[PDB]
């Protein structure tokens, strides 16, 4: 059994405010 | 009307008093606690919203004498004014700049 | 008005704190009232004086009956320098002297709670709550002391000043680890 | 106003059941805060009430 | 002691970044009941303009016509409030709208399938003839001295672009919403920003030197521009707080849980400010000041 | 199918002494959902506005 | 009958987890015979309770 | 059944984005992530807003008491 | 007017799961049996093994006040002072008593002989703390 | 209801004001108790928010079919590597503020979007 597959590509969402 | 003290826990020389505010919330009563706090004549305070769904705010100053829990009250909200003019003074200013 | 007497008198709420199924007590704050006094009774929490001051005013309110000297009482701040901070248990404490009538002992109980020493970590002794005078001073409040649980400090204080006075102290107990857990919020996730 | 649910299973797209969405997809904050909720209960945001939330006729 | 010159001494604004829409200033040294205090007014007492009461002659579309109320009532408009004043309660309902408090949007639409229909055409943007209402659809019609005094305003949805109903041919909607000033402790249509909040300002305490690799992968915790290599000895110091949001990486690691701490300055508040349209966020503030001042005030003058 | 008799019309549980002499339907007496409220007293209730303009009480005036 | 307790788990199997006894944990999930094994036992619970919601009723009005 | 004019958690307008987000998807290989992005929605509360609209409107329409079918 | 006084030597410091308090694991350089063990918030006097400390205890200092322009006390010589009522005197042996402080839960035992813990009583008794 | 069945009547339309808030600036919009979890036990509701919250910052859809994982891959791992790309925090919790007292809250509180 494979593990679940991974969303690759991902990138850094949450900045902080004014950013 | 907006503002009326409740004689149930008033006090003959005044120096401890309840308030009942109307149409206020935390928004002015943690402001003004803050405010009243700052007093040093004063010994108790902090606010209690009697029921959320009535839109009522009591504020009650138990001060240490010579005062009142009146003008510890007139005191608190004047330096609230003082204080939001100084932060309105210094925001325009930061705008010109 | 012979029912309303009824009701008022036989069968209000109040007049009910325990069943005859056991005379074990049926009243009592539930779940999240006791995990907030862990956290307020816990000997790592301190209030400052506009704090603690705050907790007690809401907690209280003397305007809508809740005392009994006609101005609200202070105790103490249990630390002098820097400067005066208050305790969870100074809250507690001063809760009772409120509520309780004056010129009356507080409730000098001996007991326990739910909680095991070791959990505390090595030479801890809270296992067991020392009240004394109106005033706590080991252990913590938990559901053993108000709840499904018997020999409470809320036990006690009915045991003494008649189911009455219990129920107000359920009522204030309910009114300050709520405007408490506000400030302080309780939560779960997958890290516990 | 319905939503698609983010965490759906698969079969939530075999069977086609985008048709009849049966809710929304709503912050939820597992939170100790305000009191009104301990035993079952349950608190909404009176603002998102206000802008639509779970509306129904 | 604190008094207000005390306060006015270390009190201070940094605005980091600004616009017509969205704000982002920081409060420092000022207290956390008064930073609350403005955000709360900010979003909810601070008045704006929404249509409230509706009227509709015919609505053949698929929306109820509840529902079209509701998204009419929904969308800001273009309005500085101070240009027209509150509306009354006791008054007589034919009496209380005037042409100093109240705008009128009426909406009449009628879709029509076009003639000229392509064969293989799916994208309803050709077989119809105003299939889909845009809220540049509401069009404002000056009442009375409106003429004269909304001139140069050109009443308009603050944004034009928000969908209201998609219609199908013969289909009609003919309505005329009257709007008026409201605050957003009423109604969450009058809140006039789409957000309004803070932040204190985070706090790495970092207590042991980290040097080497552990200083490279100390940075990488945290958000790209907060940790930073110094030139010449190889170490990790706090380049930028403000950019960090806690997000308590480095905790998860064993060789930082000890060197470093991840406390938090409990009087510098970061500020951010989207106004939803109506306004700008500058103004949305000081309007916020300006309320928290008049509210105090009155309190102080209300007869005991 | 078989018609009801006198003296099944007050034999059982749906009988005559059990459903309309030792349990019967009451004026002045309501009834709604529960939800919680922990800003009023212990000794307290929450009656909506609907109930309070609904359920009466005959003051004898004085 | 055939002395299997599932249809994976062999006949007449030596082995806890065929004898109802779950391993998993609620936090990792549990497996899907675990699954169904815990199906069954909270269904019992279920069908127990709406019994003996009545079943204290006839003795209690029958005492009072 | 159609895109709301204002997110819930917060106020910030979905309302004008439903045509821009379906434009962005189907003309160009934009993941949903980055029309969200480019749109003006980088809380989650407005993300979800749009990335889980379903216009079941469309389906609606087709049954017009107006037209011959 | 004081009713005790000495200076410790730390021995242990245990975490306990407590972020700021802490307990005092002490043993005393003057008497040969006299012994503390107290618990405070070093968030506010914090203190590490083997260090030394100073222990004062008034039944006074010349209701409460917050601290105003010309005042002075007895707390002004030490560091950190705390407020507690004691309530439980024990008996451990001949020559050799226990006595129990609780500052708001911050419970304070000290061991020792009757020669210098006479003066202890059971009422409201201040403590002050120096390094 | 949630899907988990974690039923429960609302009890107040709590105003915006009066929310909780975080950094980013949301009052959730359906606050739950988090002492329903103890005895119900229902995990599920956990990592559905994690999965939701997950999913909404990065645009995706969570797939949630029985069994996918195992012990050795944790949900609570996946979607808080998820998260931890994303910027916010690996164990889901969000710090958040009062929206009455002002204060930041005690610890981190858990959010997330569910259905
Ligand atoms: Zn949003």
């Amino acid at each position: 059994r494979k593990d679940v597959p991974k969303v690759e590509g991902l990138k850094l969402e949450h900045f902080a405010t004014g950013y | 009307e907006k503002i009326k003290l409740l004689t149930q826990a008033t006090s003959e020389d005044g120096t401890s008093a309840s308030f009942q505010i109307v149409e206020e919330d935390h928004t002015l009563g943690n402001a003004l606690r803050y405010v009243i706090m700052k007093n040093p004549d004063v010994e108790f305070c902090g606010y209690s919203i009697p029921h959320p769904s009535e839109n009522l705010l009591n504020i009650r100053i138990q001060t240490y004498g010579e005062t009142t829990a009146v003008d510890a009250l007139q005191k608190g909200l004047k330096d609230l004014m003082d204080l939001c003019d100084v932060v309105e003074s210094k925001f325009t200013e930061k705008i010109k700049s | 008005e012979n029912a309303r007497a009824e009701a008022l008198n036989l069968a209000n709420t109040d007049s009910q704190y325990l069943t005859p199924t056991s005379g074990s007590p049926v009243r009592g704050l539930i779940q999240d009232h006791i995990s907030a006094g862990v956290w307020l009774t816990s000997k790592d929490s301190f209030f400052t004086r506009e704090q603690y001051q705050q907790y007690i005013y809401g907690c209280i309110r003397p305007e809508d009956g809740h005392t009994t000297r006609s101005k609200i009482v202070t105790l103490p701040p249990t630390i002098f320098k820097p400067y005066p901070l208050w305790t969870g248990k100074q809250i507690i404490t001063t809760v009772l002297l409120n509520v309780t009538p004056p010129d009356m002992p507080g409730i000098n109980l001996i007991s326990k709670n739910k909680i095991k020493n070791e959990y505390w970590g090595k030479g801890s002794l809270e296992n067991e709550v020392l009240f004394k005078d109106g005033a706590l001073l080991c252990g913590i409040l938990d559901k053993s002391q108000y709840g499904a649980s018997k020999y409470g400090i809320v036990h006690s204080l009915h045991e003494v000043y008649g189911p009455e006075v219990a129920a107000k102290v359920l009522s204030v107990l309910g009114r300050l680890f709520t405007n408490y857990i506000t400030a302080t919020a309780f939560t779960c996730g997958m890290d516990d | 106003t319905g939503q698609t649910p983010i965490v759906k299973a698969n079969l939530y797209d075999d069977y086609g059941m985008d048709n009849f969405p049966n809710g929304f997809n709503a912050v939820v904050a597992v939170i100790s805060y305000t009191g009104y909720d301990m035993d079952d209960a349950m608190i909404i945001n009176k603002s998102a009430d206000e802008r639509g939330f779970g509306y129904g006729t | 002691e604190w008094n207000v010159e005390k306060f006015k001494k270390d009190f201070e604004v940094n605005i980091s970044s600004l616009d017509a829409r969205e704000a982002n200033f920081d409060l420092i040294n000022i207290d956390t009941s008064i930073a609350n205090a403005f955000r709360r007014i900010m979003i909810s007492e601070v008045p704006s303009v929404a249509a409230e009461y509706v009227y509709f002659f015919n609505n053949t579309s698929v929306i109820q016509d509840e529902v079209l109320a509701h998204r009419i009532g929904l969308v800001p408009l273009k309005v500085d409030p101070d240009m027209l004043t509150w509306v009354d309660s006791n008054l007589p309902d034919d009496e209380k709208f005037t042409d100093e408090n109240t705008i009128v949007l009426s909406l009449n639409v009628k879709c029509t399938r076009n003639p000229d229909a392509p064969k293989g055409s799916t994208d309803p943007k050709e077989l119809y003839n105003n299939a889909h209402v845009y809220a540049r659809d509401l069009k404002f019609e000056p009442q009375g001295r409106q003429s004269t005094t909304f001139a140069d305003c050109p009443v308009v949805p603050a944004d034009p672009d928000i969908l209201l109903a998609k219609l199908r041919p013969g289909q009609e909607i003919s309505l005329k919403a009257h709007c008026i000033l409201g605050i957003g402790g009423d109604h969450a249509k009058f809140s006039p920003v789409s957000t309004a909040s803070y932040r204190l300002l985070p706090q790495i305490n970092i207590l042991q030197p980290i040097k080497g690799e552990s200083a490279r992968r100390f940075q990488k915790c945290f958000p790209p521009g907060v940790i930073g290599i110094d030139e010449g000895s190889d170490e990790a110091y706090v380049k930028d707080a403000r950019k960090d949001t806690v997000s308590r990486e480095v905790l998860r690691y064993e060789e930082f849980a000890d060197k470093v701490k991840l406390g938090r300055v409990r009087n510098h508040f970061i500020f951010n400010v989207e106004s939803a349209g109506a306004m700008t966020p500058e103004e949305i503030f000081f309007k916020s000041v300006r309320i928290l001042k008049n509210k105090a005030e009155y309190l102080k003058n209300c007869p005991i | 199918v078989p018609i009801p008799g006198v003296k099944q019309a007050l034999e059982k549980k749906e009988g005559l002494f059990r459903k309309h002499m030792m349990g019967k339907r009451v004026n002045y007496a309501a009834r709604s959902v529960i939800s919680p409220d922990p800003n009023i007293e212990t000794n307290e209730i929450g009656v909506p506005p609907v109930f309070a303009v609904k359920l009466t009480y005959p003051e004898p005036v004085t | 009958v055939s002395g299997k307790t599932l249809p994976s788990f062999k006949p007449y199997e030596t082995d806890a987890m065929a004898g109802g006894y779950v391993k998993g944990r609620f936090y990792s999930g549990i497996k899907p015979q675990e699954y169904y094994f815990h199906c069954m036992a909270g269904r019992e619970g279920l069908i127990d309770t709406a019994v003996k919601t009545s079943r204290s009723g006839y003795l209690q009005r029958c005492l009072t | 059944m159609i895109v709301p004019v204002r997110c819930f958690s917060c106020g910030k307008v979905v309302g004008d984005k439903w045509e821009s987000y379906l434009n962005l998807l189907q003309e160009d290989e934009l993941d949903e992530g980055t029309a969200l992005s480019r749109l003006g929605l980088k809380r989650y509360c407005c993300r979800r807003m749009i990335l889980t609209h379903v216009d079941l409107i469309e389906k609606f329409l087709r049954y017009n008491p107006l037209e011959k079918r | 007017n004081t009713l005790f006084d000495d200076i410790f030597q730390v021995s242990e410091v245990d975490p306990g799961r407590y972020n700021k308090v802490c307990r005092i694991e002490a043993a005393s350089t003057t008497q040969d049996q006299c012994k503390l063990t107290l618990d405070i918030n070093v968030e506010l006097f914090p203190v590490a093994a083997q260090d030394s400390l100073t222990v004062t205890i008034a039944s006074s200092l010349n209701s409460w006040r917050p601290p105003q322009a010309g005042d002075r006390s007895l707390a002004d010589d030490y560091d950190y002072v705390m407020y507690g009522t004691a309530y439980k005197f024990e008996e451990v042996s001949k020559d050799l008593i226990a006595v129990y402080y609780s500052f708001g839960g911050l419970l304070m035992r000290l061991e020792g002989n009757y020669r210098n813990l006479n003066n202890l009583k059971q009422e409201n008794a201040y403590l002050l703390i120096r390094r | 209801s949630s899907r988990h069945g974690q039923k429960g009547v609302c009890s107040r339309k709590w105003p915006t004001i009066d929310m909780p808030f975080s950094e980013t600036g949301i009052q959730p919009d359906i606050i739950i108790n988090p002492h329903a979890f103890p005895s119900r036990m229902t995990i599920g509701m956990f990592v559905e928010s994690l999965a939701g919250k997950a999913g909404a910052l990065h645009g995706i859809a969570q797939d949630s079919t029985p069994w996918i994982f195992n012990e050795d891959d944790t949900p609570a791992d996946y979607f808080g590597e998820q998260l931890a790309k994303a910027g916010y925090n690996y164990h889901g919790n969000e710090p958040m503020y009062s929206g009455a007292t002002g204060e930041e809250l005690r610890a981190d509180i858990y959010v997330g979007v569910v259905y």
